[PDB]
């Protein structure tokens, strides 16, 4: 029994950090996706 | 986990900082935009 | 001179283009993924669903709440990865 | 054999702390899996 | 000569701008953290409320006045964070 539920343990806490890491790498990869179309810079052709 | 976590509330400042500053005139421009997307909208009418 | 700074930005510009569609794509594909995932997944809860069936069929309760613990455990899942489907549509469409 | 048997004291002494420390709030979450596990019982009851 | 004075001010402003925007980003990360730090809060209430449920379920009422505890910690610490990102919205439109 304490061998069943170790397994439960360790599939769920791997997957659910797993799945955390990659949504978290995803949100920031989004985040920077706006920030870089806020951050064009073609508009310092203003001084030319 | 909680080091990916705290990266995600550093995301989150960025967008605060982001977000405060989208603040500008162009939404007056924005009103012309929609002002000009009823003329369509307008011009849509004519054609019905 | 403003000849070369403004060149220069239209330059710029042609990369910032590129590296969007990147994200996009980068987007598209995620999404594609847990759609993937969340469509097989609803599928296994019907699976260990039937495992309790054969338990409906003689004894084995145990089995067939066991089976429910599955049942559980995967539409939590799907429902998690559908909201995370959200975001990302949100996000895609926002890129886009 | 006495020797053995001091040894034997020293794991029920790491047993006590062992599980004297065992307690923890993980235990209310026992008895939402148990009554989880009603669910099925009543979904047998269903299936009956 | 006031030539050179009146210049050396005009490139001194130049400065302080870029400070003030680095504070009002500042002030933006400020607001954005309690904002993002309170909204978990208001929700980990909710999860022990739902911890006493489970005490109201059966027997363990020390579970579920302990589950208020927590409730009561955390909804102290809300409205304190609320009174402080009350301060920070009024401090960021003074600096802007």
């Amino acid at each position: 029994r304490n061998l069943a539920a170790l397994e439960a343990k360790i599939s769920e806490a791997k997957t659910k950090k797993n799945m955390l890491q990659a949504r978290a790498k995803a949100a920031k990869a989004n985040a920077e996706l706006q920030q870089t179309l806020g951050g064009l810079g073609t508009s310092s052709a203003t001084s030319a | 986990f909680e080091r990916m976590e705290n990266k995600v509330l550093d995301m989150e400042a960025t967008s605060q900082a982001a977000g405060e500053l989208a603040g500008f005139g162009i939404e007056n421009q924005f009103a012309q935009l929609e002002a000009s997307s009823g003329v369509e909208d307008e011009l849509a009418a004519l054609k019905a | 001179d403003p000849e070369k700074v403004l060149e220069q930005a239209v330059i710029d510009m042609q990369e910032d283009l590129v590296q969007l569609r990147q994200a996009v794509a980068r987007t598209i594909a995620e999404e594609k993924r847990t759609e993937q995932r969340l469509n097989q997944d609803t599928q296994e809860a019907k699976k260990w669903e039937d495992r309790a069936k054969l338990a409906l069929t003689n004894g084995e309760e145990n089995l067939a709440r066991e089976a429910l613990a599955r049942k559980k455990s995967l539409t939590d899942t799907a429902a998690a990865y559908q909201t995370q489907l959200a975001q990302q549509r949100t996000m895609s469409e926002n890129l886009r």
